[PDB]
């Protein structure tokens, strides 16, 4: 799950999409398998 | 800690090819004016 997500901000006439694999190596495994297991993916201090 | 960059470096798998025999590698920067010496920023172990 690397660069998986992505924040993308629009301005207001352009935009400027970030990435987790630009931003976190600390990856949220999918195992805990075992149901309703929710994850996290924090974003430090996007200086937009 | 000041003016700087941080680069996480995804790498390939163990190849007797390409890497040589040795599973080792060690990972170097410069500024570089071309042949003016390089800094060993890390050294570790491959993993195949």
């Amino acid at each position: 799950s690397s660069d998986d997500i992505s924040m993308e901000i629009e301005l207001n006439s352009t935009k400027f999409e970030t990435i987790t694999g630009s931003d976190v190596g600390l990856r949220p495994p999918l195992y805990p398998t075992v149901s309703r297991e929710t994850l996290a993916f924090p974003f430090g201090k996007l200086s937009i | 800690p000041g003016q700087g960059t941080y680069v996480t470096l995804i790498l390939k798998p163990y190849d007797k090819n390409t890497h040589g025999t040795n599973r080792a590698f060690t990972i170097y920067y410069s500024n570089d004016a071309t042949g003016s010496g390089k800094f060993p920023v890390y050294s570790g172990s491959l993993s195949v």
